[PDB]
């Protein structure tokens, strides 16, 4: 769909 | 028609939509045309890659340079998706989700640029999801709410009570919380700081989660303003959609309302230093093994500008060939001295900042060698600078990227401009980095002209380079305490300074938000797909099975695999003792990499790497379809190769399966250690799935299998061999593995190949077959239908546990498995949508958007296990209650025909996923599923309905009618301790 959450460091 | 071939039509200086062709580039090894385009007005660049992939992707790219550890571009990142002029609602990306056929749909935040990319194959899809981007990045409603959520805010724990203690709350407050469990995170984020300590790279992008509440709601806004203008931005696309559709969109959307400016972002060049740096640093401690080798140490070199493309090329060639691979110089020098136990974090070449830097070191040493290790890497480079590379790892090097050149993937787009996001951000030629023939091929040339040219180069880089950095790293058993003693007085800090009107509005305000999120809203003014979009029916995956030598089934799948051939064997552990079991995944990790017949683990290594593409093994199990206490176990080996060195890789093959080196016992010792390292640090960051795996231990006798494999009892159990003092004992159990698993008696293969090579891939496979040995435990054995033998526990008895492992975390991460059904149930599609329903529509808002974790969502398996899960939590008791909670909701029907479409949409978003042609088609190769099983079950979820929703919830999910498990990875929590139903471990 996909990769709901967002990141990153 | 086609799209490559249209893209070369376009000359330069047409004028379309507000932009301009500056430039059009054929790179025919990546089968597309590259095109350049400036936005007159605007002056916003433009790149687009034609070629003939129906996966479709569009990125934005934002020059993003923050002076504080805030999070500020991180928390804007988060917040700019939570709403827009043209889309007021309430979190139109999480809406966007179930409302799109999209591969793939996320954001993301590095040091200095922030990326937000898409990709799906309908090109309706592509101009929703289009509108919904361009106007989230560029007038984005930030209101002070949303900003609340995403990033940080001040709460009563009972938001209704004003007499509770306040307490900080935020997604992203919480993501980097855990993302600072990990301890090579921390590593890593001190060595770029401290090597780079001039310019933004001296700072924490994500957030230092000490400095996120420093950040106000007018810093966020400002920063925006300042680095959200399309004059600061990069347009990217890739695939076989018209170009035109898309500058006519992110014209008249977007970049018409602006006009060029000229943007305060550029990152100024790192001064070199005259002298070289060491500091020491701390970290957490281990969890959850051993106390005195657990110091980590690097040595840093700055490099020079990635925009000098050919040369940041060579570079990144030459560091593959001092840190990669058993004959790699530090290889030898580090890993090899027994120092440690694993390279430092980043080890190799480093080209996210604008200079790159090079890193390498080990971990796992005793503080008093850290001289000893700087020694050895000031020797090392002494001695590469004397004698040079041997040719045939050049040519092993060389070979790998061709082999990444041709291998096809399904998401090009994504790692394109992945790729080109460092050196596109800081000014450079994009294109210049698709070139890689060229790149190859000058390569080659500056070796045949100058045979010293690599000794130069590390020696200007390395002897010479006066900017290193030595970074030490030792733990401290204290450390999360400490950060939370901080926390508290910054806490404190901020709530003494309120005043009584600002506690109000903090109430008021809290309540209000509170609110948003249980308020249930309209979503009218976005876009959507519907059920009706779904195609009906999936493409047929041609095959054909030949018994060979005499009878081992081999699976022929003609696919555009470009000039590549991928071998998969699947060998069964039926015959196996189980006292050896936990040992295989160990087996699995060493079979290549200990030598075989006359190539000892050096030699071997090389002609894996100049061969092969990689060959690996891995022990799996495949539960069945239709009984949740039947699986198969075995072994999958995969090996990959060009066309023309497809006898190698067989014979490579063969020459494992018959004589392996058992007997290499210096570097096993190596291997296992080093395995041992990378899966302890792993934990935090796969926490939610070690939470899962030793949750369903109990359920089902694959889920204990599974746990055997892969749980932390593996991981536990790894950490005592490296922990051995002698190592035989274990080195003896691999012969005895060997017996039973690298022979034909239970095999089964597959091929994928170019429909011009199959007959060749015939001989060999079946060549490789006949030279391997010929002629089970446990009641029973079924066969299924060509026959594949599973092993049946029909006395299996599932029993409910709890088990809370006690890890030294400032965040949480929860797991509970319930057993339902397997897939050929009528009632698995059900529960398949009901699982995305859920999180949809109730775990999502309650576990993050409420309680601040970083993920919360239910997913249901293959293996009939519905799972709820947390990610990053700052809570325990609360997610579970939420669990219990959503169940209940689930059996109220509280949820419209809409959600269920929504639902629908989201699931076959997931399954009708793009197939690479390397894996077409795994699935009946491993699980055993026909295309005629998955259009049933495809017209089951079409057909699935409220009350079949409401039915299924109340069969399976309710208290006492199935079987639970639960697992908790975090630290100590006294009402857990205190409830005799939870095992402490
Ligand atoms: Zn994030």
């Amino acid at each position: 769909q996909k990769l709901v959450f967002f990141a990153e460091d | 028609a086609a799209a490559c071939e249209r893209a070369l039509q376009y000359k330069l200086g047409d004028k379309i939509h507000g932009f301009t062709v500056n430039q059009v580039t054929s790179v025919p090894e990546l089968f597309l045309t590259a095109v350049k385009l400036t936005h007159d007005d605007t002056g916003a660049r433009y790149l687009h890659l034609a070629r003939e992939d129906t996966n479709n992707l569009f990125s934005v790219q934002f020059r993003t340079t923050p002076m504080d550890s805030t999070g500020v571009p991180h928390i804007l990142q988060h917040t700019v998706l939570c709403g827009s002029q043209k889309y007021p609602c309430r979190d139109p990306f999480f809406k966007m989700l179930n409302r799109s056929l999209s591969t793939f749909m996320n954001a993301f935040t590095a040091s200095d640029y922030t990326l937000y990319p898409f990709s799906t194959q309908n090109p309706k899809d592509f101009q929703n999801l289009l509108s919904v981007y361009l106007d989230a990045t560029f007038f984005p409603c930030l209101r002070e709410l949303d900003f609340w959520q995403e990033g940080w805010r001040l709460e009563h724990e009972n938001p209704s009570d004003p007499q509770t203690p306040l307490v900080f709350k935020g997604v992203v407050f919480n993501e980097m919380k855990g993302a600072f469990t990990d301890n090579e995170r921390i590593f890593s984020q001190h060595l770029q700081n401290r090597l780079l300590p001039d310019h933004t790279y001296s700072v924490v992008s994500g957030g230092d989660p000490l400095c996120i509440p420093e950040l106000t709601w007018e810093q966020l806004k400002q920063f925006h303003a300042t680095h959200y203008h399309p004059s600061n931005a990069r347009f990217f696309t890739y695939g076989n959609f018209p170009l035109e559709q898309h500058l006519k969109q992110i014209h008249e959307e977007a970049l018409s309302k602006f006009q060029k400016i000229e943007p305060s972002t550029v990152v100024p060049a790192q001064t070199p230093w005259d002298k070289p740096r060491e500091f020491q640093i701390t970290c957490g401690p281990d969890s959850f093994a051993t106390p005195s080798k657990q110091t980590t140490v690097s040595v840093s070199f700055l490099l020079p500008d990635i925009t000098d493309t050919f040369e940041a090329f060579t570079l990144s060639l030459l560091s593959s060939l001092l840190t990669s691979g058993p004959n790699s110089p530090f290889y030898k020098a580090l890993i090899e001295s027994g120092l440690g136990t694993d390279f430092s974090p980043d080890v190799g070449y480093n080209g996210y900042t604008r200079e790159a830097y090079f890193s390498v070191g080990l971990q796992g040493i005793v503080e008093k060698d850290i001289e000893t290790v700087r020694s050895l890497i000031d020797r090392t480079i002494d001695e590469v600078v004397e004698k040079g590379f041997e040719d045939d790892r050049i040519e092993a090097l060389l070979h790998k990227i061709e082999i990444q050149m041709k291998h096809q993937s399904t998401s090009f787009g994504l790692m394109l401009t992945s790729y080109i996001a460092s050196c596109w951000n800081h000014d450079g030629d994009p294109v210049e980095l698709l070139k890689l023939g060229n790149q190859l091929a000058k390569f080659r040339q500056c070796l045949q002209e100058n045979p010293k040219f690599l000794q130069e180069k590390v020696k200007q880089y390395f002897k010479n380079n006066q900017h290193k950095l030595t970074l030490s790293m030792r733990p401290d058993d204290k450390y999360h305490e400490k950060q939370a003693q901080v926390e508290a007085t910054k806490l404190k800090q901020k709530v003494e300074a309120l005043s009584p009107g600002d506690r109000q509005q903090i109430y008021e305000k809290g309540l209000e938000l509170r609110s948003q999120q249980s308020k249930p809203q309209d979503a009218s003014c976005l876009p959507a797909l519907k059920v009706s979009d779904i195609e009906p029916t999936i493409p047929v995956t041609e095959l054909d099975v030949v018994l060979t030598a005499g009878d081992i089934p081999v699976q022929y799948c003609a696919q555009p695999t470009n000039g590549m051939v991928y071998f998969r064997a699947f060998s069964s552990l039926n015959t196996l003792p189980e006292e050896l079991r936990p040992y295989v995944p160990l087996f699995c990790s060493v079979l290549t990499k200990l030598g075989c017949g006359l190539l000892d683990y050096r030699e071997q290594a090389q002609q894996i790497e100049l061969k092969t593409g990689g060959m690996s093994a891995s022990p799996h199990v495949l539960p069945d379809d239709s009984h949740m206490d039947t699986y198969e176990q075995g072994v999958l080996f995969s090996s990959l190769c060009l066309d023309r060195n497809l006898p190698d890789m067989m014979q490579l093959w063969s020459e494992i399966f018959n004589n392996p080196c058992f007997e290499e016992e210096e570097h096993f010792k190596v291997l296992v250690k080093m395995t041992a390292q990378e899966l302890a640090n792993g934990i935090p960051d796969s926490g939610h799935l070690y939470a899962s795996i030793r949750a369903g231990r109990t359920l089902t006798p694959a889920g204990d299998l599974q746990e055997t494999f892969s749980g932390m009892d593996q991981v536990r159990l790894m950490k005592r061999i490296a922990e051995m003092t002698d190592i035989k004992p274990i080195l003896r159990k691999l012969p005895r593995i060997k017996k039973h698993l690298l022979n034909g008696d239970n095999m089964r293969c597959s091929v994928n190949a170019t429909p011009q090579q199959m007959p060749q891939t015939e001989k060999a496979v079946e060549d490789f077959l006949r030279s391997i040995g010929r002629s089970p435990v446990r009641p029973h054995t079924v066969e299924k239908p060509v026959i594949r033998k599973l092993v049946m526990e029909p006395t299996f008895k599932p029993w409910q546990m709890k088990t809370h492992f006690l890890m030294p975390f400032p965040v949480n991460y929860v797991g509970e498995c319930i057993r339902t059904v397997p897939y050929t149930d009528p009632d698995h599609a059900s529960l398949k949508i009901l699982a995305r329903l859920m999180t949809a529509k109730f775990l999502h808002t309650e576990i993050r958007e409420k309680g601040g974790a970083y993920g919360g969502g239910a997913k249901l398996s293959h293996n009939g296990i519905f799972t709820l899960y947390s990610y990053r939590d700052p809570n325990t008791i609360e997610t579970l209650q939420s669990f219990g909670k959503a169940v209940d909701w689930a059996k109220s029907g509280k949820f419209t025909q809409q959600d269920i479409d929504e639902a629908k949409l989201s699931v076959f978003s997931t399954v009708d996923a793009p197939v690479a042609p390397s894996d077409k088609g795994m699935d009946h190769f491993l699980y055993g599923l026909s295309d005629e099983m998955k259009q049933a079950h495809r017209e089951q979820l079409f057909a699935v309905s409220h009350d079949k929703l409401l039915a299924v919830s109340d069969r399976y999910l309710g208290t006492g009618k199935s079987t639970h498990g639960l697992a908790i990875l975090g630290p100590e929590n006294p009402k857990i301790a205190k409830d005799p139903s939870w095992i402490i471990r």
